């Protein structure tokens, strides 16, 4: 619950997801 | 206080964000009279299901029957959670690549038949990801209509290397309708069928090696069990216990061509950006009925084990709760005070219109 929040408040972008290209 | 729906092909689970556990259960279904109410809704058809004809509105994951479907979703605020829709933000769940126009339909039809005033659509493997406490890693989601291996990075599917099996638990549950057949016990008409799925609940695992366990129950009858059904009469059931879900990881043995579990489990990876592949191998979670065999996380492990480079940590992660995973997951997210940004508001779709839930969610 505290774990995931955490991760989520830290989730990156769309974009700078496609940056690293991970993410089309 | 937020509503969470999860609309299963099998089952319908509802309830209220920050409880532990769905509140309501209920099958997926709509049932109308073979022979002179016009039509029951869930557990209403289930109790009355010798005289109905049933439908199931959703197949594979995918809402088919706007029309059934919106009396599940009347039947889940009235009936069963006794709720006024308008007066609760209500997250829904979807299939990994549901299309589009399905969840714009979704969207409209809780804003304007229900009036919610605020709604999110979560995709069920990311939910039962966060549900484990993680934000990346990869799900195998088996339910009772569609198996999908999702690889997840940070809270995104990764649509590229998604795979969906046409094979799950109502399958499977055919299949052991007929192999019992074969053995002597003659399953073959719809009632009957609950029955054996109840049997495969019961007493259906998945075996280490496959091979060394058809041995064992050829040499011996230990691994044989017997079921008392619904009006104590007994049967026997040996091998059928583990070639059942065996179909999982051997899909073969119900004529289809496509790769077991393990292996588009590992096709999946592969599909993945290089640098995150190790973080997928460490975080295998398993969710959905169809995972709760026996034998099943240490099967996963073996199999994926040998297919994976010889030095890759490999995990499966397999809760207890994982039946009802992507609900409980949706509960802890829709609960999140940081979430709360994420809704779709009554004013953002009048604005905006069902297009929204592509921007928003
Ligand atoms: N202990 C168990 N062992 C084997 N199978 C089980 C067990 N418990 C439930 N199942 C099966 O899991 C299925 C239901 O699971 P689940 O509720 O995750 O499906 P659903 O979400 O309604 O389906 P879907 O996600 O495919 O649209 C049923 O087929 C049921 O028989
Ligand atoms: C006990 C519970 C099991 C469930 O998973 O049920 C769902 C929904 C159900 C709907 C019809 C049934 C008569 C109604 C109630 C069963 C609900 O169909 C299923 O049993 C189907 C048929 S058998 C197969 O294994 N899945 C799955
Ligand atoms: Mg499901």
């Amino acid at each position: 619950k505290d774990s995931l929040a955490i991760k989520l408040s830290n989730r990156p972008s769309k974009r700078e997801l496609e940056e690293k290209n991970i993410l089309p | 206080t937020a509503l969470v729906c999860d609309n299963g092909s099998g089952l319908v689970k509802a309830g209220f964000a920050g409880d532990d556990a769905p509140r309501a259960v209920f099958p997926s279904i709509v049932a109308r009279p073979r022979h002179q109410k016009d039509s029951y809704v869930g557990d209403e058809a289930q109790s009355k299901r010798g005289i109905l004809t049933l439908k199931y509105p959703i197949e594979h994951g995918i809402i088919t029957n706007w029309d059934d479907m919106e009396k599940i979703w009347h039947h889940t605020f009235y009936n069963e959670l006794r709720v006024a829709p308008e007066e609760h933000p209500t997250l829904l769940t979807e299939a990994p690549l549901n299309p589009k126009a399905n969840r714009e339909k979704m969207t409209q039809i809780m804003f304007e038949t229900f009036n919610v005033p605020a709604m999110y659509v979560a995709i069920q493997a990311v939910l039962s990801l966060y549900a484990s406490g993680r934000t990346t890693g990869i799900v195998l989601d088996s339910g009772d209509g569609v198996t999908h291996n999702v690889p997840i990075y940070e809270g995104y599917a990764l649509p590229h290397a998604i795979m969906r099996l046409d094979l799950a638990g109502r399958d499977l549950t055919d299949y052991l309708m007929k192999i019992l057949t074969e053995r002597g016990y003659s399953f073959v008409t719809t009632a009957e069928r609950e029955i054996v799925r109840d049997i495969k609940e019961k007493l259906c695992y998945v075996a280490l090696d496959f091979e060394n366990e058809m041995a064992t129950a050829a040499s011996s009858s230990s691994l044989e069990k017997s079921y008392e059904l619904p009006d104590g009469q007994v049967i026997t059931i040996g091998n059928e216990r583990f070639r059942c879900p065996e179909t999982l990881f051997q899909p073969s043995f119900i004529g289809m061509e496509s790769a077991g579990i393990h292996e588009t489990t590992y096709n999946s990876i592969m599909k993945c950006d290089i640098d995150i592949r190790k973080d997928l191998y460490a975080n295998n979670v398993m969710s959905g009925g169809t995972t709760m065999y026996p034998g099943i996380a240490d099967r996963m492990q073996k199999e994926i084990t040998a297919l994976a480079p010889s030095t890759m940590k490999i995990k499966i992660i397999a809760p207890p709760e994982r039946k009802y995973s992507v609900w409980i997951g949706g509960s802890i997210l829709a609960s999140l005070s940081t979430f709360q940004q994420m809704w779709i508001t009554k004013q953002e779709y009048d604005e905006a219109g069902p297009s929204i839930v592509h921007r928003k969610c």
